[PDB]
């Protein structure tokens, strides 16, 4: 229902990532540092 | 097929053999547009006559089989257990399967349980009774009588008795239903006349063959189709909206701020005053003479207007305003233009009372209260009425007279001084924020969240979760006075229009 | 496994130190007062009201002085800090009522002396 | 017994209630949370007395709240076993005695007063008496009761007490 929809300072809400967020984008053999890096998000249509 | 009934019923009864709270049904604060202080009966008074009396209730069972009377969170976020035991339809009992869960539930949960169902009297009796009979080896008599004298009427569905002896005694020494109050079995078709003044020659009418016929008269009278009081409703003005006022050339007048009341003159004694609860009082020495026979008197007539408190330097003068009339001697004035009944009434009720008040056969010092007319002005006056006390302006077009509510009766009143109905549940902050920052939440009707806040005094823990009185000044609510027997607040969407109005005013 | 009658404490209470009666209708009047002024503050608990009130009602050294009086002359006396409170709260008349209601001072003290301190107390008791 | 001793206590400050004044908050919080509270260790918290120490605020990884660890004076109660304490009647009853002790309730079962003390509900209070008539143990007397031993519980340290020994009962 549309009533405990409201939001008040302190509450959290675990929203769709968007554009500049940060994730960690690894391959398998992580047989150095560089092999798991973070990178900031941009949302592209196809599914790769 | 045929009724069951709320608003008269006891909140509650004697608890019984010390362990069991016999209620009505709480309903929610959704409702509070439907009734008021006499007649509301809400969680959070229930939760806190408790608390009131240093008692706990352990677990409330629920046997409506419904969730729109209250919300089950305002039982649980105290402490209380809330079940839901459905129970048998169809005006059936009970059934074994029944009695039994009952009875698993409640040998579980010293402490009070709540059972209650619409009314309280017969699912809850009956549960009760086969309870104090399995688990408290009462026999069903004593059980059946402790009932009826705890709940003041008790069971009273012959069918649930014979069942109950059945079951736990003999069925040939079931008793028959008691009779029921004759004076309940009553509401199928304000106490107060006026708030704060004692008026003599009026007295309440509860007669039930007058009251309906009084009632009865006033609907055809005004072609009302629906129940309830039939007088026209003014409605809210904030707008681009003094032009409407100025269309069909309404007349304004000056609002005073009085009780709604219609005068039904059907006789020589009957005289009858209407308030917006389509309660009715009895008038005695109220004088009405016909117009063209000074000696006879007025019959078939209806006026409509306030009743309003004139201070008359250390005593307060009850004043009647006639600011209407939608029929006179069974003829339809009210269907004339608004000037015509305002001559109406000048010529043919103020007049002719007059012409007696000259002549010593009419007394003004023995009747009840002042009878006057409100006079009416143009728009253009309108202008300097804006440059007996007025707190607002009424606004009435000059057409035919219309029940109900009327989109085109403009109400422009000073406001500033607008309270709202508030649950107040005083909660000392523990958890994520654990501070000292105790305050008191203020709840509405429909709304599950706390609809605002109010700053904790001294005075204030008095009326925890009871209902308290909050005009709005100052960006604050402010406490002004305890609604000592109302339950809860007014409904979410009643204090909504309230904060309308005051951030919108007229 | 803990007892009054001989001194059995927990191990908790070791360090800990005894208040007189007095000395607690002071200290939490003095929070009283403190609550009175500092606005914004709610009112304490209601052990804070029964305590003060139950001190007030049972309150034996009308002055502060009196109070130190007392723990002057008490202190100097080798009791302990349990012993020397009950004495100084319960204030009895006689050393046969000195060892009967405190059975840890049987030989702590001679009962002459027990009871030239029981009549000291009785001098420095604030009569009402 | 009356005691002043010196209590540490963890208090959890978010950042929505730092200020400008931090200090305070933490005094205020510490006001709040352990006064008037009971623990099965230390009794009857009172009150506290003087917030001698405020520790360094460690933030706890991955939380928000930073966590102080708290030093200060307080004045506390426990009831003990075989304390004869000084108490206020409440209620006399035909199964026992319901008395006060500060904020604590204390309840003497008859079986443990002596035959002198009969109950007597035909008195306009119902008392406890003797058949002289001489000592007279009815509501908001002052009397005295060595304590048997107290319930230990979770926020509450409810006693009871004994009449049986010498010089016990009216003051
Ligand atoms: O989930 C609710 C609700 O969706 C459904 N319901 C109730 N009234 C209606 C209605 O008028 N029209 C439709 N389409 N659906 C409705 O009933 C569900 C709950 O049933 P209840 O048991 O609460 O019905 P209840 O016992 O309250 O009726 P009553 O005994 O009060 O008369």
């Amino acid at each position: 229902k549309p009533s405990d929809l409201h939001l008040q300072t302190g509450y959290k809400v675990e929203r769709h990532m968007c554009d500049g967020d940060i994730v960690i984008f690894n391959r398998q053999p992580t047989l150095h540092k560089m092999s798991m890096m973070g990178h900031r998000v941009r949302i592209l249509p196809w599914s790769t | 097929k045929i009724p069951p009934r709320w608003l008269n019923c006891p909140r509650r009864g004697q608890p019984v053999a010390g362990r069991f709270l016999p209620l009505k049904t709480m309903l929610g604060p959704r409702y509070d547009s439907q009734v008021a202080e006499e007649n509301r009966f809400h969680p959070s008074m229930l939760s806190n006559y408790l608390k009131s009396l240093k008692v706990k209730m352990g677990l409330l069972v629920d046997l409506t089989n419904t969730s729109r009377f209250y919300d089950r969170n305002d039982i649980e976020k105290e402490g209380i257990k809330y079940i839901k035991l459905q129970c048998k339809g169809h005006g059936e009992c009970p059934t074994t399967e029944n009695t039994e869960t009952f009875i698993r539930l409640c040998e579980r949960f010293p402490e009070l349980i709540g059972v209650h169902c619409t009314h309280g009297f017969n699912r809850t009796g009956f549960l009760i009774c086969a309870f104090l009979v399995e688990k408290m080896d009462w026999s069903i008599e004593a059980a059946v009588a402790t009932f009826a004298q705890a709940r003041p009427p008790g069971i009273y569905k012959g069918d649930y008795l014979k069942e109950l002896f059945r079951r736990y005694g003999d069925i040939e020494e079931a008793p028959p239903p008691p009779l029921l109050p004759d004076w309940c079995f009553e509401d199928d078709e304000g106490a107060i006349f006026l708030e704060g003044v004692t008026v003599k020659g009026v007295t309440q009418v509860t007669t039930q063959p007058k009251l309906g016929e009084v009632q009865q008269k006033c609907h055809q009278f005004c072609g009302w189709e629906g129940s309830g009081f039939p007088g026209a409703q003014p409605v809210s003005m904030d707008k681009q909206n003094i032009k409407l006022l100025d269309l069909k050339p309404y007349k304004v007048s000056w609002k005073a701020d009085g009780t709604r009341y219609m005068m039904l003159i059907d006789g020589t004694n009957e005289v009858f005053m209407i308030d917006r609860d389509n309660s009715v009082f009895h008038v005695s020495n109220l004088e009405f003479p016909f117009r063209k026979d000074l000696r006879m008197h007025l019959s078939n007539t209806l006026l409509d207007g306030e009743m309003i408190i004139d201070r008359v330097n250390g005593q307060a003068v009850p004043r009647y305003l006639i600011y209407d009339i939608i029929k006179f001697n069974s003829q339809p004035v009210g269907d004339c233009d608004f000037n015509v009944r305002l001559q109406c009434i000048e010529r043919e009720i103020i007049s002719p009372r007059h012409e007696k008040m000259k002549t010593g056969l009419i007394d003004k010092t023995q009747e009840p209260f002042s009878v006057r007319n409100k006079p009416f002005f143009d728009i253009c006056t309108s202008r300097k009425l804006l440059e007996h006390e007025m707190d607002g302006l009424i606004f009435q077009p000059t057409g035919k007279y219309k029940p109900g509510r009327c989109d085109d009766i403009l109400k422009w009143k000073p406001p500033s001084l607008n309270s709202v109905d508030f649950r107040l549940k005083i909660t000392r902050m523990g958890g994520e924020g654990l501070l000292p920052q105790n305050v008191g939440l203020l709840y509405v009707g429909g709304y599950e969240r706390p609809f605002a806040q109010i700053k904790v005094t001294k005075e204030l823990k008095q009326y925890d979760n009871k209902i308290i009185e909050c005009k709005f000044e100052n960006n604050s609510w402010v406490f002004m006075r305890q609604r000592t027997d109302k339950s809860f607040p007014n409904a979410y969407n009643t204090a909504m229009a309230v904060c309308n109005s005051i951030s919108n005013p007229v | 496994e803990e007892d009054a009658s001989q001194l059995i404490f927990p191990k908790e209470f070791e360090t800990a130190e005894t208040l007189l009666n007095s000395e607690v209708h002071m200290l939490l009047e003095h929070r009283k007062q403190q609550n009175e002024s500092a606005e914004d503050e709610q009112e304490l608990s209601e052990v804070f009201m029964k305590t003060l009130n139950y001190t007030a009602r049972f309150s034996r050294f009308k002055n502060r002085e009196t109070i130190a009086s007392v723990r002057s002359l008490l202190l100097q006396k080798k009791l302990h800090k349990f012993e020397l409170a009950c004495l100084a709260n319960l204030c009895p008349e006689t050393a046969e009522e000195s060892k009967a209601l405190i059975p840890s001072l049987e030989g702590r003290f001679e009962d002459e002396e027990l009871q030239q301190i029981l009549d000291d107390i009785q001098t420095k008791r604030s009569f009402q | 017994m009356f005691y002043h001793i010196s209590l540490e206590h963890e208090i959890l400050l978010h950042p929505r209630y730092f200020g400008p004044n931090l200090l305070n908050t933490v005094k205020q919080k510490l006001f709040t949370e352990v006064e008037g509270t009971c623990t099965g260790k230390y009794g009857f918290v009172i009150a506290v007395t003087t917030i001698d120490n405020i520790g360094a605020g460690v933030i706890q990884p991955g939380r928000g709240f930073v966590l102080y660890p708290v030093k200060y004076k307080a004045i506390v109660f426990r009831p003990f076993k075989g304390e004869v304490v000084d108490a206020v009647v409440t209620q006399v009853n035909k199964v026992g005695l319901f008395t006060e002790i500060g904020p604590m309730s204390c309840f003497i079962s008859r079986h443990s007063i002596p035959s002198e003390m009969e109950f007597d509900p035909n008195s306009n209070p119902p008392c406890y008496k003797t058949m002289d008539e001489d000592i007279v143990i009815q509501q908001d007397d002052e009397i005295r009761l060595k304590i048997v031993g107290t319930r230990v519980d979770k926020n509450d340290i409810f006693a009871i007490g004994s009449l049986m020994d010498d010089y016990l009962g009216l003051v």
